[PDB]
């Protein structure tokens, strides 16, 4: 067992597509149970919570703390501080965060298919890179003409970050792989990128035959 | 900026919607008003002049939407285009004079354009512009990407629209109102 | 819950295979604790003995040792099985750990494609994309070359060997990004993409591009 | 259609001819191969076939027709099939070859002849030089060239025919003749 405290930004699917983009301060590593002073600052709908998780994923469980609303206060940049105060021992424990400087927008790039992949004319693989953004954090889906495709239908890799002797920046690649027919059919697919340095949060990347 | 997608989004359809409300929601960090119509719910993002100008959200003014794209949520978002209530207080139809250089020579072919209202906006203006110019002049198609549309306001000082690429968001938000128009000039440079 | 124990034998680095001359099974522990003498029994003992190593611990606690049977690298490529036993003073009952080299395997498609229609116009740095697919166990190697020369590691991005979405064979991919100079590009040169897999023929492949 | 560049330079690449090669046959991932030495350059010749089991005891001396596959970041050569006898002296002879070109609803066809250095040659040095021949005198694997089909003639007692679609069989690569048995060599570009 050990008690360690810790701060997480809002998920961007929240801070892209959902309502009440809530940030999250977590204790854990406790072996007592509650009565965790849990106070921030920003004052703006603020209202932990606790419902004791053993899920502490160890042999000795913790509660968190959420602050709904936070949805806005984010995307300005203002540093957040969540000080928590537990029992064992006194002075209590405050990690805080806030908005991430220094970014860079993904330049987003629809690859047509291998020259080899019509040849076979089977199943043609359609290649989404998106780099050179820079909070890692990103978003990708697919489209066949108008038509969002589930996520089921095709593999994302993880936002590495790239080589570079200075600004820090990451890269995604995704495949799709498609119908023969369709591709040579004639309608279209698009990669859709979603990030904080976008303008619309979202570009759209079109290419067809 | 590559033809097929300038024909792609300088073609969709435009919408005019009139007597629209709205709060604003700061999404991801801009000021934008979101708002339902036609069965298609909006997010008009305010990013230049309009950003202050409407620091209120809105509440009955008209609006050009264009669809830059559709949010994985079902949300077309579309850049500015906004003009006060009250607004169709007149036509106009000025005169637009169009010049495809080739070889070096011209081809002249005074044409017409049609304003909806009384006040413009850059957005409107332009984006139907573009229209006219592709299904009438093949822009943005084959080859004829390169130009420069010029609107001339009584008095002398004239705006420009690069064709290279779209306009810029910062200024979609921008005004103009018919009465101060003279003329508009094109130059379907297809180098 | 707290340290259940979990005993996984593991497979030989694909690169020892390919590039090296030494390669090992590792196999090892997760949930369990203490005792720093329980050791782990091997099938083929030809003389080569288990090398435990330092008991090692997880967060949360939880322990974890280790044993590595050195140089059995013929033996893999050559068909044979291995079988890891591991004793511990946690539960009168061992635990038993069996791998072998893949049958029914894939090799890669590899596709090297062209830089994106507009990273070159504007002559900076272009962008070149190795995409490995459909293949046999997911242990893949990624390397680039100009030319004749292979570019460093840290001159390159490849992600990890994901697997790739399917209703029946079960396929990976690997993905892989090269940053050239458009000069370069433009003046004609190549590039390559070798990649490493054991289903391939010749242990490698290489596609190659260029305008 | 598409792997007509690949095609070019492989059968286009520099060649090699060694002799009196000695390598005990070691294990690669599974296979059967032969690494050694030879002009500031190290070899991993691998052996798939009637090759694998002729040479179960490694090479104790024979000869080697080395192509290069490519060059694995050990650097070495990886090369397959392409070893005669040993007791391979030489035999220069000139077969016939006849290039017959199909292009349009017309054929215009060439006579021309083949060298052969070794008295027991490899398929493998058959089907590259000949290629190489059809590549450079012909102008195969460039525009539009790149189906078609190589029929060697084993002195009216067979017919060993190699398509031209794609690169040799490594499994063929293995396989030998006896430069005296063949009789013509007749080729067919099939330029669509
Ligand atoms: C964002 O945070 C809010 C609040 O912490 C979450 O919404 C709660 O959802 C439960 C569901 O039963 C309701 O009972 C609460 O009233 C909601 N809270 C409030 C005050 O809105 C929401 O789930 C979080 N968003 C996610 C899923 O990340
Ligand atoms: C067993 O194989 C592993 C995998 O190759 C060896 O670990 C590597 O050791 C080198 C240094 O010698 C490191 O640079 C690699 O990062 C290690 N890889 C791993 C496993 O993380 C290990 O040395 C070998 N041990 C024996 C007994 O041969
Ligand atoms: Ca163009």
């Amino acid at each position: 067992c050990h008690p360690r405290l810790s701060l997480h930004r809002p998920a961007l699917e929240d801070l892209l597509l959902g309502s009440e983009a809530n940030l999250t301060c977590t204790l854990t590593g406790l072996r007592d149970a509650s009565g965790v002073t849990f106070t921030w600052t920003p004052s703006s709908g603020k209202s932990a919570v606790q419902g004791p998780p053993e899920r502490d994923l160890c042999g000795c469980y913790s509660v968190s703390s959420v602050l709904p609303g936070c949805a806005e206060p984010w995307n300005h940049g203002k540093t957040f501080t969540c000080t928590a105060a537990y029992p064992e021992s006194k002075t209590p424990l405050t990690a805080t965060l806030s908005k991430s400087g220094n970014t860079f927008r993904p330049e987003v790039h629809l690859l047509p298919p291998p020259s080899e992949e019509l040849a076979l004319n089977e199943l043609v693989t359609l290649t989404c890179l998106a780099r050179g953004f820079s909070p890692k954090d990103v978003l990708v889906r697919w489209l066949q003409g108008s038509q969002e495709l589930p996520r089921e239908k095709y593999l994302t890799w993880a936002s590495r970050q790239e080589p570079s002797q200075g600004t820090t920046t990451f890269a995604v690649t995704s495949i799709l792989r498609v119908a023969a027919e369709d591709w040579k059919k004639g309608d279209t697919f698009s990669c859709m990128v979603g990030h904080e340095a976008l303008p619309l949060a979202f570009t759209q990347k079109t290419i067809d035959r | 900026y590559d033809i097929k997608d300038l024909h792609r989004y300088y073609s969709s359809e435009s919408f005019e919607f009139s007597n629209i409300s709205g709060k604003v929601e700061n999404y991801n960090g801009s000021n934008v008003v979101r708002f339902n119509q036609e069965k298609q719910n909006h997010q008009l993002f305010l990013l230049g002049e309009d950003k202050a100008k409407y620091k209120q959200g809105l509440q009955g003014q008209d609006v050009f939407v264009v669809k830059e794209l559709i949010d994985p949520n079902g949300r077309l978002s579309t850049v500015g285009g906004v003009t006060k209530k009250n607004n169709q207080s007149s036509e106009t139809n000025i005169h637009l004079l169009v010049n495809k250089l080739d070889g070096g020579n011209l081809d002249a072919t005074n044409d017409s354009f049609l304003i909806n209202k009384e006040e413009v906006s850059l957005k409107e203006l332009d984006f139907k512009i573009r229209k006219q110019l592709v299904e009438k002049y093949g822009l943005y198609q084959g080859t004829s990407k390169y130009g420069k549309i010029t609107i001339i306001l009584n008095g002398g000082k004239k705006q420009e629209i690069d064709l290279g690429d779209k306009l810029q968001f910062e200024r979609m938000g921008d005004v103009l109102n018919s009465k101060d128009i003279n003329k508009i000039e094109v130059t379907l440079k297809q180098i």
